[PDB]
């Protein structure tokens, strides 16, 4: 059965199934917990660091990429960084040659090829780690959940990552509430930091734990880290 | 038969887990993190006593302010290393400074994952992830004294301490309960010591351990048996107390 | 222009008319003052209905002619029969793209049903245009106060006739490098007829 | 995409046996028989016509070819490996000879050029041998007349007389009684139609039959006179007629 | 080892299976051709049928027209087909550029068979499962038809057939043909040659048919084209009148 | 033996090309779509699944326009029907350089079909997973064509794929048969809309949102429009009308 | 076109090939070099499968690499070659950018770092060669004995011997070569060094080959007969007793 | 993929050996019979055909010894066709030397050349070895008359008589009791003929089944001569040695 579909991305199994793809999908599954969510004015990210040991660093989970975009990462860090690279790359192009800046939708969209790429052919590998892209373009503030099967997905709030079920319900909840926290920051991230301590279980969420990055009309893409983060406990 | 660059069941990739168990078989090396220094230890290992052990080289320098330690297959090591060189050293000469240890770091573990056979998405030619982890620990004026964990799956950690190799498990607990933020350079390097001398199969002597230590003031120097010696004696006293 | 290599000199224009659009030309090729070839054909066919009118370097221009007409035998049988623009814009493409090592001043003329007559001028640069009719090659300098004159649109084919006879014989008249017998290519929806002029004829009107 | 397949298809086997090589000479054995026999004043190669309907034209299926003006070939195996193989030859013969010497290639080269190509496919990366075997007849100045047939492997050999295919065994039989050096060509011919005959299954004529030899220069298929040195083709193919009036004085 | 049936390297036997395969492909579709030679045309017949209500009917064929004069009915699959028709498009167009003159029928059925035996022996390249029938009148040798298969094989024919049913087809023709004692249909006119065609399809498969289930080609000096449902029913209707 | 399955081009004893089947089995589990040819132009729509509230509505667009006058609407694995429009418009763009004129519909097909064809003739590569229905007006007429993961394709009347499509084929059967004159673009809007809807009973545990466009010589001037604001909410409509 | 890879790791971390290539190693003629205060000898045990050869010409077991520094191995003897001539290569390119030749480290570490090239590049196996290179770095009187396996690890030895019984012989060597009186002299250094080939190589003169290399640049293969003198006067200390 | 089908000819067995080279050997291990025997004054190569027939034209033929220079010669034990793609280059590789540097190449360079290429197609490429070994017989300035080996591992050896092929556990056998280092030629050709006559695996051994050729340095001369016997000045060697 399996070992016979599931060991190259160019196989699809018997019932149309890319076992590769989901696989990949699962070490998303793993990883620690992200949260994305956006009112009209600002677009928030909030994800849970994860350690080895006491002894060690939270490594990071989110990356800007431009002044109005960025995202977080959930899965294999190393891929988030080839990928995150991509959409440096992608957003300075528009800069440079048209003086424009890259539109959310556009960057998705530039995913989804990208990771497509690396479902069709022998030899590859698709790329194991999601992304939660959020940015202000012209069109306003926007969140899109990015997935290694190409799959990408424009959303008022979600989650990724281990237990992400949980946050993911609580915005499913709250959207009439924080869709509407315009001209508020502070609040769109409590909303966010409500949001992630709902997959919380292990620990409770701590000054060397979080980490919130946001955008919106009259905020370039900014990440909070430990120090900056303990009003929101 | 199954791919290089193939995911398992768990998301995990096979010849980088597999990679990591190479791992698992090698000396110890040990680095702690103070705020006076940096010190790497490391376990020489010698398969015979014919072996002049001063030409095992597991702490190696990578510029005047950063060295590392390694663990696993250390052959690997010579290639990952010259990188490390280079890249600092080209980084002084584009921009008249000192590379950070993160950047170090980052560009060394971008190597990692680069392997493959025709891995559609870029080129990469190197047929198996390196079977060696490496301890990469220096100092840069923006985040002070640092070390780093470098592991062939591309990911690296900071840490205040850590032990990688064989006795890694047990030495990672040791250095767990011993590490406080207020350690001496001194105080460090007999810990390495200590610890290393816990998890060898071994006793522990100036000729088969080697310690150094990297500091703002001299930089990467390792310690010369002569030095290490002295703080081998001056541990079987300090243990022989209580 | 290489040097020695042989020149088309030529006049040649292209007209369309009611029924359609008629290519016409010289005959005179040279070296030097030299004329290698008195009595050759600028009227190329790339298809059917698809005709152009030569000028600038002999051997560039019959190299362009020969992909053109490659190109659109695989167009045809792939899509169909091509527009006299698609025509165009294949020989523009060549002319365009390979301008420092070519010297090919070219009138595309065509008949569909749907367009009826058709005439593209390909200048030495390699930009188009489209006009009513198109005047080319070396003599063309000497017919411009002429045709300009007498072109009307919507003649009638003995018309056409009458004005590229008597265009040409102007052109051959005063440019050394333009001579021979005139020679037109009728196109209309009645399918494709030859003409040709003899000196006796052209030379005392 | 892209012929990742770099690696050799044919390998030794634990026994030293190639198993591609021995599988394409099974191929060449399942193949109509063909024959060549050399005489001291030419060498015949034949064939028969194994025409697979009655709807199919048989003259437009050449089972023996010209490679050069003296040179012929003839097989038994896989048809199409035989037409490219042909195509190949005749391309060699100028590329590696005739624009480097201004003259045709001898018969021993010709054959150990295409021998040459055919031990390729058997190591180069990607490809599997030809299934053939062929059956080489020509003349050139300084060797005279050779027959040689070419395996698989790429091995190459000479020979007085050999039949291949099919029936090759009893036909080898056949032409070990028969043949001797002191035949005259119109004599290696009736041997060779003889021969042919056993092979044969159903209707024998010219018209089931392919047959070509390499003998004396045929001025009038030059196609222009003028030139002394080269007096024309030693190779030409006999017509259907010619094979029945032959046949006549079985 | 046991691998010598997915790719095309000799089994045993010394048998390409690959190959074999492909031609079990080119009856997957259930069509049948003909294609008979006038005294100077060519004609091809090939079955049409249209299952699903939802198609366009005029876009449903298997008949190609490759050049001015060439044309080529495939058996098989649409998507090899139609992968051999672009590549004999570009073949032919790439001939005449080069050597002048219009490619014949037969040289480009050569190239066509040796391009499927390169697939053939190349492990990489798999084989296209369809038959091609060339068909022209061409300029030296007259009406022609030439038709290659997987295994890059290809020969003229005086009339041939191919389809699930070629054998009952062959016959009827091999037939008629052992009758009359020549290699070509007497008749002068195209549109009689078409219909003993299509009379003699109909013997054969022991089916009648209507203007919507035959597809037709006919080929003569400087033109193939197709017939439209209309000239075929002109065809029908005339048929309707030995039998 | 057995093992046909595994790779790509590989022909099986009976001829078929497994894993382009397979293929076919992840277009199946996919959202229906649909095309209708009218008297004069073409109309696609579209299923797009609700996976939650928190997609916001009518932003992940679906359809996709080719040049200016050609829309492409597919099945399956999205990402794969993207990389076939990213094909698409190199093909279309490629064609214009050197013509002039904008891609004829059938001609945009074949470019469609050759490519997705060529995905199964090497072991290298996946086959396409979607079935994807475009079209579009040209120099002569309105054209549907709907290709497969085979590379077959074939001109429609109406065409539908996904897991509706049996519903959807049924419905457009009856259309064709009770319009034979044409269908106005503006009865195929609604119609589409209505098919859809219909369509959606073979997936009907999660709510949906519809997409529909076209290209019309008299609506949208032979090029590729999607159908927005008042025009969708009457297509809606009269979908929710003629269901009970 | 060729990259398919052949040097992966297995479940538990181990890289076959590598291994493997370690086991070829196992299977060649025994290798030992030991080093004196100033001298360096590599003696080497001969192939006796078959004999009737010409030992005039046949490729001797031990190689000059430059002037100053030789190498012997146990392993393939056609990977030796190319071993042998990227090094020979190389020697003379230090020579040519660096003005002075190479250190005995140096050129270690150079060939073990193509060793360990060939365990992680495409479409290439391991070289299945362990080498011994020895010699004295220019100008200075040290002398140097370094060994290289096939993963491309290396390191510096008193004495070492690779090949076949080598773990055997490596014994011999382990409590017979005392570092505070290594063979003081070039004619005990041969000594030792036939004692340990000895024990392996079963009493045969032409058996064993001897190569003494003193400082700058003077190295000499003994003859079948000066060690014959020294098999001789060995059977004495064992005999005598 | 196409890993699949890789046979991976390059790769070392759990005991250190190459596969393809071992099996190469084997192969070789039933070809005819070569042996070559280096005397004081030139050296004798000899070898038994492999299949032949009644009808195999011997005039015309070599299907085992070759001539490299005018001063080497090999004698081929294995796959005729592989032989002629190695000797091809070393024949190449010969005149190279001569052009670069004006003196005709020594042998054991020419010996190593083909040794290493032999040896790349172990190392890397995926390739099968080449089935062949070689006996070279040459003579150079600086060593006089030597006598080499080579097999598809790449290794290559000197010798005073040698055999390849089939049965040479017997030949060496015998080779090594009736040889003696004060060999004189005609002497050495007696040794060979004898000791192939002993070892065929057919009945006797006759003129049409050899092929032999030595090196010689006749004392009236100065140039080494190749001497490639003809099929009558076997017949004729044959008699006087008494073998009938
Ligand atoms: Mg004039
Ligand atoms: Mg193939
Ligand atoms: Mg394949
Ligand atoms: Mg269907």
């Amino acid at each position: 059965f399996r070992n016979n579909y599931d060991g190259d991305t160019v196989t699809f199994s018997p019932t149309g199934r890319l076992f590769q793809v989901e696989y990949a999908l699962e070490a998303i599954k793993q990883g620690s917990v992200t949260v994305g969510l956006r009112s009209n004015t600002h677009a928030v990210l909030v994800a849970l660091k994860r350690n080895a040991d006491e002894l060690s660093s939270y490594q990071k989970k989110i990356i800007k990429c431009d002044e109005h975009m960025g995202l977080s990462l959930a899965g294999l860090a190393p891929d988030a960084r080839v990928l995150s690279n991509y959409l440096r790359q992608q957003c300075n192009y528009s800069s440079l040659v048209f003086n424009r800046k890259l539109a959310v939708e556009r960057a998705g969209h530039l995913l989804c090829d990208k990771a497509q790429k690396n479902t069709q052919s022998y030899g590859g590998r698709p790329y194991g780690v999601g992304l939660l892209i959020i940015g202000y373009d012209k069109s306003g503030a926007h969140l899109l959940e990015f997935q290694p099967s190409g799959n990408v997905t424009e959303l008022y709030g979600t989650a990724i990552g281990a237990r992400s079920q949980g946050a993911k319900t609580y915005l499913e909840r709250t959207l009439d509430t924080f869709i509407k926290i315009d001209g508020n920051p502070d609040e769109l991230i409590k909303a966010g930091v409500e949001a992630i301590s709902q997959s919380l279980r292990d620990e409770s969420l701590t000054v060397d734990n979080l980490s919130i990055a946001i955008v919106g009309k009259d905020t370039p893409f900014t990440i909070y880290d430990g120090e900056a983060v303990a009003k929101y406990i | 038969d199954r791919g290089v660059s193939t995911f398992s069941p768990e998301g995990r990739l096979f010849q980088v887990e597999y990679s990591l168990e190479a791992i698992k078989l090698g000396s110890t090396a040990i680095g702690i993190a103070t705020k006076e220094g940096v010190v790497l230890g490391v376990e020489k290992r010698a398969t015979s006593p014919l072996l002049e052990s001063d030409s095992i080289e597991k702490i190696v320098e990578i510029d005047r302010h950063i060295g590392c330690a390694m663990s696993g297959l250390t052959a690997d090591a010579r290639s990952m290393i010259e990188h490390a060189r280079t890249a600092a050293v080209t980084h002084n000469l584009y921009y008249d400074e000192d590379i950070n240890v993160e950047s170090l770091t980052q560009s060394v573990c971008d190597l990692a994952l680069r392997f493959g056979e025709g891995a559609s998405g870029e080129e990469r030619l190197m047929s198996r992830p390196f079977g060696v982890a490496l301890l990469i620990a220096g100092h840069d004026a923006d985040d002070g004294y640092q070390l780093f964990h470098a592991e062939p799956s591309g990911t690296f950690y900071r840490y205040n301490a850590k032990a990688i190799g064989s006795g890694s498990e047990g030495a990672q607990a040791e250095l767990l309960n011993e590490w406080h933020s207020s350690l001496t350079l001194k105080e460090a390097e007999l810990l390495v010591l200590k610890i290393l001398k816990q998890v060898m199969e071994e006793k522990l002597d100036e000729n088969n351990a080697q310690l150094s230590c990297i500091t703002k003031q001299d930089g990467f120097k390792i310690y010369d048996n002569e030095k290490t010696a002295e703080l081998i004696k001056e541990l079987k006293e300090k243990e022989a107390a209580e | 222009l290489k040097k020695g290599e042989v020149s088309l000199g030529a006049s040649i224009m292209a007209v369309t008319f009611k029924d359609g659009v008629i290519l016409g030309a010289d005959s005179r090729t040279t070296t030097g003052a030299y004329i290698a070839n008195r009595v050759t054909d600028k009227l190329t066919r790339v298809h059917d209905k698809i005709w152009c009118c030569r000028s600038g370097s002999a051997a560039d221009t019959q190299a362009i002619a020969d992909i053109v007409q490659y190109h659109l035998e695989l167009y045809t049988s792939q899509y169909g029969t091509p527009s006299t623009e698609t025509a165009a814009s294949v020989f523009k493409e060549l002319c365009y793209e390979n301008k420092d090592n070519l010297t090919a001043g070219i009138i595309v003329a065509g008949y569909d049903d749907k367009n009826k007559g058709e005439v593209y001028t390909i200048p030495l640069g390699g930009s188009v245009h489209k006009l009513p009719y198109a005047i080319a090659g070396s003599g063309s300098t000497f017919i411009y106060g002429y045709c300009d004159k007498n072109f009307r649109e919507n003649m009638s084919k003995e018309e056409t006739v009458d004005f590229i006879k008597h265009s040409l014989s102007q052109a051959i008249k005063w440019d050394g490098s333009s001579g021979g017998v005139i020679r037109m290519v009728v196109l209309t929806a009645a399918g494709v007829e030859r003409l040709i002029f003899y000196p006796d004829e052209y030379e005392q009107l | 995409m892209t012929d990742r397949y770099s690696f050799s298809l044919t390998t030794f086997s634990p026994s030293g046996k190639l198993g591609q090589i021995d599988y394409a000479l099974t191929a060449v054995k399942q193949g109509v028989t063909s024959l060549g026999i050399k005489a001291t004043n030419g060498v015949v190669i034949a064939t028969e016509k194994k025409s697979s309907s009655p709807l199919a034209m048989s003259e437009t299926l050449s089972k023996v070819s010209l490679l050069t003006p003296d040179i012929g070939a003839v097989y038994s195996g896989m048809g199409p490996d035989y037409r490219v193989l042909v195509d190949k030859s005749r391309k060699v013969a100028h590329t590696s000879y005739k624009r480097i010497y201004g003259e045709y290639p001898p018969t021993k080269l010709l054959v150990s050029e295409v021998a040459k190509i055919m031990q390729e496919a058997t190591q180069s990366g990607g490809v599997r041998p030809f299934g053939v075997s062929l059956l080489i007849a020509g003349h050139d100045e300084f060797n005279g007349f050779s027959l040689y047939q070419v395996d698989p492997s790429g091995s190459y050999f000479p020979w007085k007389a050999t039949a291949i295919g099919k029936g090759s065994v009893a036909a080898k039989t056949f032409l070990e009684k028969r043949w001797n050096d002191e035949l005259e060509l119109e004599d290696a011919i009736h041997i060779a139609l003889l021969t042919l005959k056993e092979s044969v299954e159903g209707e024998f004529n010219g018209d089931t039959i392919e047959l070509a030899i390499i003998g004396d220069e045929n001025p009038d298929l030059l196609g222009y006179t003028g030139i002394p040195t080269d007096k024309g083709p030693r190779f030409r193919k006999l017509t259907s007629q010619e094979i029945n009036d032959r046949l006549e004085a079985l | 080892a046991g691998y010598d049936r997915h790719i095309t390297i000799f089994s045993p036997e010394g048998r390409l299976y690959q190959v074999e395969y492909a031609f079990k492909a080119t009856n997957q579709t259930n069509i049948n051709s003909l294609a008979v030679r006038g005294k100077d045309c060519t004609v091809v017949i090939s079955q049409k049928k249209v299952p699903d209500k939802l198609l366009d009917p005029t876009t449903v064929s298997y008949i190609f027209c490759i050049s001015r004069t060439i044309g080529m009915v495939v058996n098989g699959p649409i998507p090899d087909a139609r992968n051999a028709a672009l590549r004999a498009k570009a073949e032919a167009a790439e001939f005449r550029y080069k050597y002048g003159y219009d490619m014949p029928c037969d040289v480009l059925a050569k190239r066509m068979a040796n391009l499927s035996q390169i697939y053939t022996q190349r492990a990489y390249m798999r084989p296209l499962g369809v038959i091609l029938t060339f068909v022209s009148v061409d300029e030296e040798l007259g009406p022609s038809i030439y038709k290659t298969d997987p295994a890059g094989y290809y020969v003229g024919y005086k009339a041939t057939a191919t389809g699930p049913k070629q054998q009952e087809i062959t016959t009827n023709l091999e037939n008629h043909f052992k009758k009359s004692k020549i290699d070509h249909i007497n008749e002068e006119s195209w549109e009689k040659v078409v219909e003993f065609a299509i009379t003699h399809m109909i013997d054969a498969l022991g089916t009648e048919f209507s203007k919507n289930d035959l597809e037709v080609g006919v080929a003569t000096k400087d033109k193939f084209f197709t017939l439209s449902a209309e000239n075929i029913e002109e065809r029908l209707v005339a048929i309707a009148e030995q039998d | 033996g057995t093992g046909y399955d595994l790779s790509n081009s590989v022909f099986s004893p009976d001829g078929r090309n497994f894993q382009v089947e397979y293929a076919v089995k992840a277009v199946e589990n996919g959202t229906t779509s649909i095309g209708i040819k009218c008297n004069d132009g073409v109309v696609f729509a579209v299923e797009k699944l609700i996976t939650s509230k928190l997609l916001v509505p009518q932003k992940n667009v679906k359809i996709q326009v080719v040049d200016r006058h050609i829309g492409c609407v597919y099945s399956g694995l999205i990402p794969d029907g993207r990389h076939l429009v990213n094909r698409g418009r190199e093909e279309a763009a490629s064609f214009k350089k050197l013509y002039k004129t904008p891609i004829p519909i059938p001609a945009f097909a074949d470019r469609l079909g050759q490519y997705v064809q060529a995905h199964t003739l090497y072991n290298s590569v996946r086959p396409f997973g979607v079935s994807t229905i475009f079209g579009g007006v040209d120099k002569n007429g309105a054209h549907l064509y709907m290709l497969e993961p085979s590379g077959s394709y074939w001109g429609y009347k109406g065409a539908a794929t996904g897991k509706g499509r049996q519903s959807a084929k049924a419905e457009l059967e009856k259309l064709v048969d009770h319009h034979p004159e044409g269908l106005s673009a503006r009865e195929a809007v609604k119609q589409a809309a209505k098919i859809i809807y219909l369509a959606h009973e073979d997936n009907k545990e999660k709510d949906f949102e519809l997409e529909i466009s076209w290209c019309s010589l008299s609506e949208t001037n032979g090029l590729h429009k999607f159908v927005k604001g008042d025009l969708l909410q009457e297509a809606i409509d009269f979908a929710q009308k003629e269901i009970n | 076109g060729y990259d398919r890879a052949l040097s992966i790791f297995s479940p538990d971390g181990h890289i076959f090939q590598v291994e493997y290539a370690l086991e070829a190693v196992k299977r060649g003629t025994c290798a030992v070099g030991v080093k004196g205060k100033n001298c360096v000898v590599l003696g080497c045990e001969r192939r006796s499968t078959l004999k009737l050869q010409d030992t005039r010409i046949t490729p001797s077991k031990v190689s000059k690499i430059d002037s100053h520094v030789v190498l012997s191995f146990s392993g393939l003897n056609a990977d030796s070659r190319i071993l042998i001539e990227k090094a020979r290569v190389e020697a003379q390119s230090h020579r040519l950018t660096l003005e002075d030749p190479v250190t005995v480290e140096y050129l270690t570490r150079y060939v073990a770092g193509v060793q360990q090239r060939y365990t992680q590049s495409g479409g290439v196996r391991p070289f299945g060669v362990s080498t011994l290179i020895a010699g004295f770095d220019p100008r200075d009187d040290e002398p140097k004995l370094y060994q290289t396996e096939p993963s491309g690890i290396y390191s510096s030895w008193s004495a070492q011997t690779i090949g076949r019984n080598s773990k055997t012989v490596r014994e011999f060597l382990e409590k017979n070569y005392d570092r505070k009186e290594p063979p003081a002299t070039v004619e005990e250094c041969v000594k030792l060094t036939v004692r340990s080939l000895l024990e392996v190589v079963q009493t045969g003169a032409k058996n064993i080959e001897i190569t003494v290399v003193k400082p700058d640049s003077d190295i000499v293969a003994l003859s079948s007969e000066e060690i014959n003198q020294y098999v001789t006067q060995i059977e004495q200390e064992k005999q005598e007793q | 993929g196409s890993r699949r089908y890789d046979s991976r000819t390059t790769i070392f067995s759990p005991e250190g050996r190459l596969y393809q080279v071992e099996y190469a050997l084997e192969s070789i291990s039933h070809a005819g019979t070569a042996i070559g025997i280096m005397a004081s004054d030139g050296i004798v190569l000899a070898a038994e055909r492999k299949v032949t027939s009644t009808l195999l034209e011997q005039d015309t033929s070599t299907e085992k010894l070759y001539k490299l220079n005018d001063k080497i010669a090999v004698a081929v034990a294995g796959l005729t066709a592989d032989a002629e793609i190695l000797i091809n280059t070393a024949r190449i590789h010969a005149q190279n030397y001569l052009k670069t540097y004006n003196e005709d190449i020594p042998v054991e360079i020419l010996v190593r050349r083909l040794s290493d290429i032999k040896q790349g197609y172990t190392q890397h490429g995926g390739l099968r070895p080449f089935g062949v070994s070689f006996i070279y017989a040459g003579y150079d300035d600086r060593y006089g008359y030597q006598l080499y080996t080579s097999n598809p591992s790449g290794n290559y050896t000197g010798w005073k008589a040698i055999s390849v092929g089939a049965n040479t556990s017997a030949a060496q056998t015998l080779l090594q009791m009736d040889y003696k280092d004060d060999m004189k030629v005609d002497d050495a050709i007696e040794l060979a003929l004898k000791t192939l006559s002993k070892t065929t695996d057919s009945s006797a051994l006759t003129y049409d089944r050899l092929e032999f050729a030595t090196i010689r340095k006749g004392a009236n001369d100065g140039e080494v001569y190749q001497k490639i016997f003809k099929p009558q000045e076997i017949k004729d060697i044959l008699v006087k040695t008494g073998i009938t």
